């Protein structure tokens, strides 16, 4: 995994495009990947 | 008074400080 650079990313099947940065927001223990009000992905947890 | 899928927003030519100055 490479962050801070515009890369093609895919985690378990999300298969999106974007640059990944370390995020302040905290997930729930079970919740895997977040989303925004516009149904666009905004935060993902690395499975590893 | 109170992400990108191709669409974008452009900043106004007169920013809020310049509009306040006007």
């Amino acid at each position: 995994l490479v962050k801070n650079k515009c890369v093609n990313f895919n985690f378990n099947g999300l298969t999106g495009t974007g640059v990944l940065t370390e995020s302040n927001k905290k997930f729930l223990p079970f919740q895997q990947f977040g989303r925004d009000i516009a149904d666009t992905t905004d935060a993902v947890r690395d499975p590893q | 008074v109170t992400k990108f899928n191709g669409l974008t927003v452009l900043p106004p030519l007169l920013t809020d400080e310049m509009i306040a100055q006007y």
